[PDB]
């Protein structure tokens, strides 16, 4: 049999004592059954009015299905259990798979029942069944083996299938088997025949332990729609998307649609979201009806042609280097894809965070380099060969100049337009025949140039900057400009050329249009 | 064969430390490590009632094709109770920082033969990841000292020293300081003839079962003016902001004389020659930096920060202090790429520290986290680990320093 895991209680803490509530004499009939099977088997067993301990006990009825079902209570129970290191949350993505010859998947019957419970802990799982005569038993038993809903349940049934799936697992290689929950699922190279018949190997020593497989004339087999995928034991792509061709579009429709829209994105290249997603600004209510926009409709129809085609992504071949590109696919966005063979894809994505105030496209891209990284790290173990729309001598430019340290992998340069480049650049010296302008909300310049000015609504910091875009407003192709502030001072020595603030913005496209500009700061008072 | 009961500070419980992602070939490495490991019974598979993680990492050794694992038990010392190591607890020899020529050693190894208190082990707990989440992650924890843990190298000190003594008063010529993982040896005998005395060490220590560091000629390297021969409006003003900044270290600079030439709105390039009353302000100025600011004292019972500023072209910069602008240390390092550059500084940084104080600083790191905890493992080689934390530096910092 497997062996016992043993479990604790929280410390301090001590078993769950529960009143049983009220019972339908014909419920107490139908759990007492349900109850006898359980003991018989020894899943479960009478035990003495010593053990105080108890949890509550009910009875449903299988969805859909005339009859009865036990259902034990333990959320006391596992408020008083100790945590285990517990399941994996993240699930091997598609595209980190190796294509398989065949795959099938098993269901195992009453693992949690075919798993042994820690003997010491055995009593906590305390319950009882009312008898129905006002003065007679109301028996309580406790559980022996893993309990439905409770808390170590799922870990240590876990656990134990490693265990007993390592032999197996041991001399066969070649098989390749995945544990989720109550599913097992195998993958082969094997010729169909001898496949079928490692799932027999399998099946049985299963059963040498107690647990209990589907049979094959009523398993499961490819195609396998998964976690939101379509897999196909040669390639994958997410479960066909139908976008609704409603008339009437409300705020939860949009924010489903383009929810439903990212989705696609990992796969399906092109998608794009912008227009729907700034039909969502100043909503008012989840209901709000809001009109599509021209472009917004644009986009709709332009995602449902993407759409239209099932598009797929094919498996990781371990033998090919993999390889990632990126693209400019608009301000704030980029697009990428991995490919091990010339365009395919194994998958797909695009990358519009933007992280802090004020960036440049060099930094952005960058940013989405380690993004990339970080997930193939994840579902390839590796990092690719970057193609990038820059130029070394681009990157390395910015690169030495800024702050922060930074590092791409090896990487290609691919001129496909558009290109990323620096829009400017500070001059490194003061400038020699400039005018310079001393901004503080004015300005005065070494040739007499004078210009305060007051406004409304206004941030202390916005105040400065307003001064520098006046001085560039007012200058000509070359200006040397003093300030103060430390802030306007390192934003614009970030060099950046896109932002949230539109002020910035402006003064942006001044620099860019300067034919040199001498930025330079000094004390206060 | 007893196993000394180590406990947790009180109420502290294990560490559930998230395990960063490692690449195929560091997977592989410490599947061959731990499979290893756990024939010779230094470490074991456990079961899911243990719930702490400690992360684990794979490092290649300097001049050697072998991995090492470098486990990053940063959270678990820091909830691992304190030993007293006041009354002969080492302490930390003045005289080291200062012996000339110094070697590193590492001794993890001796650990393993010390068994680990069995009640403390499941705090030990680790995982090799897996590519992909295929599978569940080997899990382990130690059963012997493990290397990397504060609790080791205490509970290893009796017979630390017990195997030490003997070379100890044999060579007492030569100064041996034990940090966690690593044995620092220093002597101002000759390379050559240092070098050997340290095989001595390395065959007496094998008895019982390769860095190059020179403390000595390290220096505080201080604060530094332009010196130029004309003076443009341009450089007064950024001569002045930086003085300006300086001043509130060394209260004597004036600035005054020198504030006085940028009276008006001149053209920033315009020359301006340096009236005799300011000049000598800036001798004076010029003066007061030429050395460390008087009063500054280490305190062993504050946190030693560590601030790096990347100057460029493969130059960095770094300041030690405990208290803002009260620094203990100020050094520069020159070289690749950004971050093993990086890591390079970080790791000699720490050494320092260690050989100095005989504390790792804390370190405020100009970088980003996604990058930093991707290929840091990459060029990193130390067996300790600092604390790190990840900041954006202010142009106008990283001026006055150079
Ligand atoms: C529904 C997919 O289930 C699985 C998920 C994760 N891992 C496995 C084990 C074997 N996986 C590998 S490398 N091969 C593949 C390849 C194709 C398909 C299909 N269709 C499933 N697994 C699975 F079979």
């Amino acid at each position: 049999p497997i062996e016992t895991v043993p479990v604790k209680l929280k410390p301090g803490m001590d078993g769950p004592k529960v009143k049983q509530w009220p019972l339908t004499e014909e419920k107490i009939k139908a759990l007492v059954e349900i109850c006898t099977e359980m003991e018989k088997e020894g899943k479960i067993s009478k035990i003495g009015p010593e053990n105080p301990y108890n949890t509550p006990v009910f009875a449903i009825k299988k969805k859909d299905s005339t009859k009865w079902r036990k259902l034990v209570d333990f959320r006391e129970l596992n408020k008083r259990t100790q945590d285990f290191w517990e399941v994996q949350l993240g699930i091997p993505h598609p595209a980190g798979l190796k294509k398989k010859k065949s795959v099938t998947v098993l269901d195992v019957g009453d693992a949690y029942f075919s798993v042994p419970l820690d003997e010491d802990f055995r009593k906590y799982t305390a319950f009882t069944i009312p008898s129905i005569n006002n003065e007679t038993p109301g028996i309580r038993y406790q559980y022996n083996v893993l309990p439905q809903g409770w808390k170590g349940s799922p870990a240590i049934f876990q656990s134990s299938m490693t265990k007993i799936l390592e032999p197996f697992r041991k001399q066969n290689p070649d098989i390749v088997i995945y544990q989720y929950m109550d599913d097992l699922y195998v993958g082969s190279d094997l010729e169909i025949g001898q496949h079928r018949t490692k799932i027999e190997e399998l099946r049985q020593h299963l059963l040498r332990w107690g647990l209990t497989t589907p049979d094959k004339k009523h398993q499961k087999e490819p195609p396998f729609l998964w976690m939101g995928y379509e897999l196909h034991p040669d390639k994958w792509t997410v479960q066909p998307i139908v976008l609704p061709e409603k008339d009437s579009w409300t705020v939860n429709d949009i924010q489903k649609l383009v929810g439903k829209l990212n989705w696609a994105s990992q796969i399906y290249p092109g998608i794009k979201v912008r227009q729907l997603c700034k039909l969502l600004r100043g909503t008012k209510a989840l209901t709000e009806v809001i009109p599509l926009t021209e472009e917004a409709e644009l986009e709709l129809a332009e995602n449902r042609e993407i759409l239209k085609e099932p598009v797929h992504g094919v498996y990781y071949d371990p033998s090919k280097d993999l390889i990632a590109e990126i693209q400019k696919q608009g301000q704030g966005q980029w697009t990428y894809q991995i490919y091990q063979e010339p365009f395919k894809n194994l998958k797909t994505g695009k990358y519009a965070r933007m992280r802090g105030a004020h960036t440049n496209d060099v930094k952005q891209l960058t940013e989405a380099v380690q993004k990339i990284t970080t997930e193939s790290i994840v579902i390839w173990g590796k990092t690719p060969k970057f193609k990038l729309p820059i130029q070394k001598e681009t990157w390395e430019t910015w690169w030495t100049e800024y702050w922060q340290a930074t590092w791409i992998p090896e990487w290609e340069f691919v001129n496909t337009p558009p290109l990323v480049k620096l829009w400017y650049q500070l001059e490194k010296e003061p400038i020699v025949g400039a005018e310079t302008f001393y901004v503080d909300a004015g300005y005065v310049t070494n040739r007499g140039r004078q210009k305060v000015v007051t406004l409304t609504d206004t941030t202390n910091q916005k105040t400065e900057l307003q001064a520098i875009y006046l001085a560039l407003q007012d200058s000509g192709l070359e200006v040397n400009i003093v300030t103060d502030s430390q802030y306007a001072l390192g934003i614009i020595q970030a060099q950046p050329d896109q932002s949230e603030s539109e002020l910035v913005n402006q003064i942006i496209e001044q620099l860019i249009k300067k034919e040199k500009v001498y930025l330079a700061w000094v004390p206060a008072h | 064969i007893e196993t000394v009961p180590v406990k947790l500070k009180p109420g502290m419980d294990g560490p559930k430390v998230k395990q960063w992602p490692l690449t195929e070939e560091k997977i592989k490495a410490l599947v061959e490590i731990c499979t290893e490991m756990e024939k010779e019974g230094k470490i074991s598979k456990i079961g899911p009632e243990n719930p702490y993680n400690t992360p684990v990492f794979a490092i290649k050794k300097k001049d050697s094709t072998k991995w090492r694992k470098l486990v990053d038990f940063r959270e678990l010392n820091k909830r691992t109770q304190d030993f007293w190591e006041v009354q002969l607890g080492i302490p930390h020899p003045a005289g080291l920082k200062k012996k000339k020529s110094v070697t590193v050693l590492d001794v993890g190894d001796a650990y393993f033969s010390v068994p680990l208190d069995e009640d403390f082990r499941k705090y030990t707990a680790f995982t090799i990841p897996s590519i992909n989440n295929e599978t569940p992650g080997i899990r382990y924890q130690y059963n012997v000292l493990p290397q990397g843990w504060k609790g080791s190298p205490a509970i290893f000190q009796s017979s630390m020293t017990k195997i030490l003594e003997p070379f100890r008063k044999q060579n007492p010529d030569i100064v041996i300081y034990q940090y966690m993982d690593d044995l620092y040896v220093g002597s101002d005998l000759e390379i050559g003839q240092h070098r050997t005395k340290i095989e001595e060490l390395r065959q007496h220590l094998l008895r019982w079962g390769g860095y190059e560091l020179h403390p000595d000629k390290w220096t505080v390297q201080p604060i530094v003016l332009p010196e130029k021969d004309s003076w443009t409006v341009n450089d007064i003003q950024k001569l002045v902001g930086k003085l300006n900044w300086a001043s509130q270290i060394y209260p004597g600079i004036k600035v005054r004389q020198l504030c006085k030439l940028l009276r008006g709105t001149k053209a920033l390039t315009e020359v301006i020659p340096l009236t005799e009353e300011a000049e000598l302000e800036l001798a004076e100025n010029r003066e007061i930096l030429k050395e460390p600011v008087h009063g500054v004292y280490y305190d062993p019972s504050k946190d030693l920060i560590a601030e790096i500023q990347k100057q460029g072209q493969g130059q960095w910069t770094y300041q030690i202090y405990q208290e803002p602008f009260k620094n203990l240390k100020t050094g520069k390092y020159a070289r690749t790429n950004d971050v093993k550059q990086l890591t390079e500084a970080v790791q000699k940084i720490t050494t320092e520290s260690i050989v100095i104080w005989g504390k790792t600083p804390k370190f405020k790191l100009p970088i980003q986290k996604e990058t930093w905890e991707t290929w840091w493992t990459e060029y990193w080689q130390a067996t300790w680990i600092p604390e790190w934390e990840f900041v954006n530096t202010p142009p106008l910092v990283k001026l006055w320093y150079q």
